[PDB]
């Protein structure tokens, strides 16, 4: 009823003579529909799963990044292209690129303890590889540039940078009941409830 | 299409096959005869050591912090009701009829 | 509805090119993109290249690679056209080949060589010339041995007989084909099938047999006769849903 | 050119207007693809080199599957990332690169284009045929009569 | 005055603004304690920490930049409507009556025959909409443009569309005007605003007493000019949240360069700002006429585009008084030293130039197997993405207590 | 239609005297009303609803229909709007417009009735909430404030 009736009201203030037909309304109600977001619960009973959204980075002990995918992530639509302002560019100008680069680095900026990133890294059927974004690359093309595992203290720019990417980088098994979230370390799995499974002690 | 590269384009007798594949034919190219075959086996065992267990959290529930209103009292149903329309007449409900 | 399906979409902007109002289109594109690669040409359709030349085509200050094969042009049943491919060969008159052949062992290439070089017009369409390709050096120590010595890049399996109908041709076939492969698995196991690489070595496992297959039927007809044997089998090209399992 | 093409030495093939390159089975069509695009970025090559150095935003590639493009994406940012750290140690011990590196002219240049281009990555010109035709559509929407 | 708070982190903003609220009483009559803020979120996030550092949050109106700007555009300039007539919707049902008509005079030939192939109005309503949206941003960015358009005049230097657009607008506000609504827009209306109050040098006319502006990191130029001239009778305190405490922006003239090297004072102490005396403005910084050539850190090298645009535009005031608050990150994490690299304006990285550089490897920093702050991981789908986060969750609140998880 | 019974409503319930002493919301001007305020209350150490009950029974004669401590413990915050809080010189309040369900005639909407209904629904927890608000925040505003 809201929408619908903010609709009609925009239209009449602008005082439109003609008559309408129900699609024009219905169409514009079902988009102003897709654009309403429900985030009301944004910051009380905890752990906050939302998209990024600009203008409004806030402090956290943990910041997770999820499907930071190539051709997910930074999110694109080109301007409609008869957009005067899009093709010579100001100070001011804004952009979804620009913003939702901007919203990456925000992410790194306001993670107070951890900052973790995930992707899927290849469709579960032709079995071709995926691609992390960009954006997640340069992250740890920079890393591994800067930094060298205890060991390797003498060997190679190279070789030690690839080292603390392949250390940093966690792949992940296909099923939840592979025995190699169960072996022992870095995150076996909390979730008993596959166990059995998992060291084949079931009964055929 | 292997027929056609086989027989360089002319038919064949079934004959005229097998002495076409020999014409065209030393270590890198070679045929044998449609050696069939029988002997159920894959003969291939196994072997296994599930030395497996899982991570078990020792922290506990304990207390839970919450953003309530006035709900800690008005029962449910209200569910995505509050979520929607932040400011319903949520106090109100129901139809009428012939009054 | 307000809808755009995919053959749409490449349609419309044909259209588009050939409406009057088809040159400012073509050179709004040129302009941004002077430049184009169009990769697995080989599958065009007359719609795409009718596209692809109206904006490139004798057009100074942008360049059109078009790169693929004639020789793998398969996709008939979907749309792609080999003869729209003839054309445009016909219209363009820079021609280029790679000539060497990384990826494969020298005694296969050569057999292949040899099998499409017998007669002229191997893919018999005068535009599909066949020209041979020469092996990698970095693969020339590559070989297959098999219980004692090297087997041969390429074998073929030949039925007895004078006549031999579809039906029989694949049960034994079919047979054959799985036999062999145990024999190839379990020698394997033993360590008397090897891959090798001048002297380097590593024994055949399942993971490196494969069956190519026309259909959906052939497939199991394969599944069954391996199944038999015991040999534990997977068709990648499966299409089935889980909703009917 | 004309009867039997000539065995492309993608170094010197004219990037200039209209080129059928066949590359038949295990031959490479990728790792050519690759420096073709190096060549194109750098304006690289000699008379064989095209008028100007193009941007990522320009170069139209285009592939048949969703899966092509991602692979080729991936292929080429990693080509740039790569030509690009051996144009700072203008050193290269490894094939392409070198060669490509002997056809440089200025390397500290090159190697801001390219950290320019690797930036630009998550906007490559590669699309698929139809991901291709439903861009060129939208933006010029009056011409082909499309809705927005 | 227009204070600029600079800070490494919104914490200390909060904070800052925290403070401001306790030291002037503010007035108490019913009036709104005024945040400009852009998100819901943001809001929400001021609200429960604001009621925290206080027993209570009651008053405090969220109004959105644009929203506000023109709130007072209607308190300070006369006679002004609630509401402009040129808002984004209304100007769309008009542009909608008005199209069919301007069509058919070669000006508008691509709109011409774009509209006619076929419809039932879904093209019409579709361009009438995107058309008005156009228009809204133009009265935004571009104000300019407007106010000669609907002249006759054209701008030398657009596209074409500016052939429509011009024309179009130009038909949008006379009609506007023979329906009887207010011709003032955003654009005509606030060279007007800045005039009215940069002068009448007397008093605040009825406007708020103090306002903030926070969690926002980008705003329209004429904006900032807008809210610089009302922070000359009100108390405008604006909140930047910062990645880094050197200045990481571009630069116009050679001259413009020493009018930037001035000095931010803290909320609280003395003074600070850019380092290296000259050979900074010199080195590099400040290479390309251009751009600022090195901006130590390749990160916010790339990332922060929309950043050095807005940081450029602060600086480039003048009734500003910008200010550090700026907190140290010790580099002991990952995670830590590559916010530190970046509140640092540093590189660290190490490309290795000479075999000298490129052979040890011990001038990078020490990794630690053990440190788990920035992680990444890799998966087959969503559903299995998911549920190795929800382990990775587990742990990581089983690790170090602290942790509940509204913190996460 | 309804325009006729509606006009006739608002204005009686503008008319009408809340308090006896002036009163009546007709006398209140846009700078003596803020409408809608909305507040956050931290409440830290649990809240029991059992705790909470004892002095709600004490103090509150209405909240002496004693069924309450419907719901559990909760640290947190408190989220709330407040309909309408307006000034009558010196002197605040806390307005709750109620439109609220259809039983039948006049017979519904006396003294007790309402008393009645606002057990059944517990709003009186509502009224001792709104005001724990309106006098935190009143305390914050104005300086040297007196409940
Ligand atoms: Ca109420």
């Amino acid at each position: 009823e809201q929408q619908w009736q903010a609709i009609i009201a925009e239209g009449l203030g602008a005082q439109y003579g003609d008559a309408v037909p129900l699609s024009l309304l219905r169409d514009e109600l079902a988009q102003r529909l897709d654009q309403e977001r429900i985030s009301q619960r944004f910051l009380a009973g905890p752990v906050n799963i939302c998209t990024l959204m600009p203008m409004r980075s806030i402090p956290f002990k943990v910041v997770c990044l999820l499907g930071m995918n190539d051709g997910v992530y930074p999110r694109q639509l080109a301007p409609l292209g008869f957009d005067l302002m899009s093709q010579k560019p100001k100070r001011g100008d804004r952009s979804r690129r620009d913003d939702d680069r901007y919203l990456f680095l925000e992410a790194l900026i306001s993670a107070q303890q951890k900052l973790y990133i995930s992707y899927i890294g290849r469709s579960i059927q032709d079995n071709s590889e995926r691609f992390p974004s960009v954006l997640v690359q340069e992250l740890i093309d920079y890393i591994g540039q800067s930094h060298y595992l205890p060991g390797d203290e003498a060997l190679n720019c190279d070789e030690s940078e690839a080292r603390v990417k392949a250390h940093l980088t966690c792949l992940h098994t296909r099923m939840p009941f592979d025995p190699q979230n169960y072996q022992p370390g870095e995150r076996q799995s909390y979730a008993r409830e596959w166990l059995p499974a998992a060291s084949q002690a079931g009964k055929a | 299409a292997l027929g056609r590269l086989l027989q360089k384009g002319e038919p064949q007798d079934a004959a005229g096959l097998r002495t076409c594949i020999e014409a065209l034919c030393d270590d890198d190219i070679a045929w044998q005869t449609a050696q069939t075959g029988d002997n159920q086996p894959w003969q291939v065992n196994d072997v296994s050591t599930a030395e497996l267990n899982a991570k078990t959290l020792q922290r506990l529930p304990g207390d839970n912090w919450r953003v309530t209103s006035y709900s800690g009292l008005q029962q449910r149903g209200h569910g995505i009701a509050q979520d929607l329309m932040p400011r319903l007449d949520v106090d109100a409900a129901g139809v009428a009829s012939v009054v | 509805r307000g809808e755009l399906g995919f053959d749409d979409m490449l349609s419309r902007l044909d259209s588009a090119l050939r409406s009057e109002s088809g040159e400012v289109l073509a050179a709004a594109i040129r302009t941004r993109f002077p430049v184009a690669m169009i990769d697995e040409f080989q599958d065009t359709d007359p719609q795409q290249y009718r596209i692809f030349r109206r904006i490139w085509h004798h057009q100074p200050e942008t360049a059109l690679l078009l790169i693929g094969d004639p020789k793998q042009a398969i996709y008939a049943f979907r749309g792609a056209d080999i003869f729209t491919y003839m054309k445009a060969r016909s219209e363009v008159h820079a021609h280029y080949t790679l000539d060497t052949n990384w990826r494969s062992a020298p005694g296969m290439v050569n057999s292949v060589n040899k099998l499409f070089s017998q007669t002229d017009d191997a893919f018999m369409f005068r535009e599909i010339p066949f020209i041979p390709v020469k092996s990698a050096g970095k693969n020339q120590a590559l070989r297959f041995v098999f219980k004692g010595e090297t087997q041969p890049a390429m074998k073929m399996w030949l039925m007895e007989g004078e006549s031999c109908g579809v039906g029989d041709y694949q049960s034994t076939m079919a047979q054959v084909c799985a036999a062999q492969i145990r024999d190839w698995l379990q020698a394997g196991q033993r360590g008397e099938a090897l891959l090798m690489n001048g002297d380097d070595a590593r024994p055949v496992r399942a993971s490196d047999i494969s069956v190519l297959v026309r259909s959906r039927q052939e497939a199991a007809q394969v599944r069954d006769a391996l199944t038999l044997l015991e040999i534990p089998s997977v068709y990648l090209s499966n299409r089935d849903s889980v909703f009917e399992t | 050119m004309s009867d039997v093409a000539e065995t492309l030495d993608p170094l010197r093939l004219p990037l200039q207007g209209e080129r059928l390159i066949e590359a038949s089975a295990g031959t490479g069509k990728t790792f050519t693809i690759a420096a073709l695009y190096l060549r194109l970025l750098l304006g690289l090559g000699g008379s064989a080199a095209f008028p100007r150095p193009l941007t990522v935003e320009e170069l139209l590639v285009v592939t048949f599957t969703e899966a092509a493009t991602a692979e080729l994406r991936g292929r080429i940012r990693s080509n740039i990332h790569e030509l690009r750290i051996a144009c700072l140690r203008e050193t290269t011990d490894n094939p392409l690169y070198e060669r490509l590196l002997e056809e440089i002219d200025d390397k500290a240049q090159a190697a801001q284009w390219l950290l320019l281009a690797e930036r630009q990555m998550d906007e490559a010109a590669v699309f698929t045929i139809h991901g291709f035709c439903q861009r060129m559509l939208n933006l010029n929407a009056f011409e082909s009569g499309m809705l927005f | 005055m227009l204070r600029v708070y600079h800070s490494n982190r919104l914490d200390v903003l909060e904070a800052l603004m925290e403070f401001i609220v306790e030291r002037e009483r503010l007035d108490d009559p019913f009036e709104p304690e005024m945040i400009l803020v852009q998100s819901t979120g943001m809001a929400q996030w001021l609200q429960m920490t604001l009621s925290q550092k206080f027993g209570i949050a009651a008053n405090i109106d969220f109004p959105l930049p644009a929203s506000f700007i023109w709130d007072m555009f209607v308190r300070v300039l006369p006679e002004i409507p609630k509401e402009s007539a040129f808002n984004k919707q209304s100007m769309s049902w008009k542009l909608m009556t008005l199209l069919p008509q301007l069509l058919e005079r070669e000006d508008f030939t691509l709109l011409r025959h774009y509209l006619t192939d076929d419809s039932d109005k879904r093209k019409l309503f579709q361009l009438s909409s995107k058309a008005a949206d156009l228009f809204d941003q133009y009265l935004v960015y571009r104000p300019d443009w407007l106010a000669q358009w609907e002249t006759g005049h054209l701008v030398e230097g657009l596209g074409e569309a500016q052939a429509w657009q011009a024309p179009l607008w130009k038909a949008l506000v006379e009609y506007t005007h023979q329906l009887g609504q207010p011709r003032w827009h955003r654009a005509n209306l606030y060279q007007r605003f800045i005039e009215t109050l940069e002068s009448a040098t007397t008093c605040p006319p009825g406007l708020p007493s103090r306002v903030f502006i926070c969690g926002i990191s980008a705003l329209p130029p004429v904006y900032l000019q807008a809210l610089q001239a009302l922070g000359k009778h009100i108390e405008i305190h604006l909140l930047f949240t910062n990645p880094c405490r050197y200045y990481w922006g571009d630069i116009k003239d050679p001259a413009y360069l020493a009018k930037l090297l001035t000095r931010q004072r803290r909320h609280s102490f003395e003074d600070r700002e850019l380092p290296l005396f000259r050979d900074s403005e010199n080195a590099g910084q400040l290479f390309n006429s251009d751009g600022e050539q090195d901006v130590g850190n390749p990160l916010l090298a790339s990332w922060g585009k929309l950043g050095r645009d807005y940081i450029y535009l602060l600086s480039d005031l003048e009734s500003s008084q910008e200010l550090d608050a700026f907190v140290d990150v010790t580099p002991d994490n990952l995670l830590h030293n590559i916010q530190s690299d970046i509140l640092e304006l540093e590189n660290r990285a190490v490309a290795g130039v000479n075999i000298e550089e490129f052979s040890r490897s011990d001038n990078k920093r020490p990794l630690d197997p053990l440190d788990s702050s920035i992680t990444f991981h890799v998966c087959h789908s969503p559903q299995r993405e998911v549920e190795v986060l929800h382990d990775r969750l587990l742990a990581m609140l089983e690790e170090d207590p602290t942790l509940t998880p509204r913190d996460i | 239609q309804w325009e006729p019974v509606l006009t006739e409503w608002i204005t009686a319930v503008l008319q009408a005297p809340l308090n006896e002493t002036g009163v009546s919301l007709s006398q209140l001007s846009a700078r003596n009303k803020q409408v809608e305020m909305e507040f956050y209350l931290p409440i830290s150490e649990p809240l029991i609803a059992s705790q909470l009950d004892t002095l709600i029974r004490q103090f509150d004669p209405l909240s002496a229909g004693c069924p309450p401590l419907e719901f559990m413990q909760v640290r947190g915050m408190l989220k709330g709007f407040i309909d309408l809080v307006f000034r009558h010189e010196g002197r605040y309040y806390l307005l709750d417009y109620k439109s609220n369900w259809l039983g039948e005639d006049s017979s519904a909407y006396t003294q007790q009735a309402m008393a009645a209904a606002m057990q059944a629904h517990r709003y009186d927890l509502q009224y001792q909430l709104y005001t724990l608000a309106l006098h935190r925040y009143l305390r914050h505003r104005i300086a040297d404030y007196d409940y």
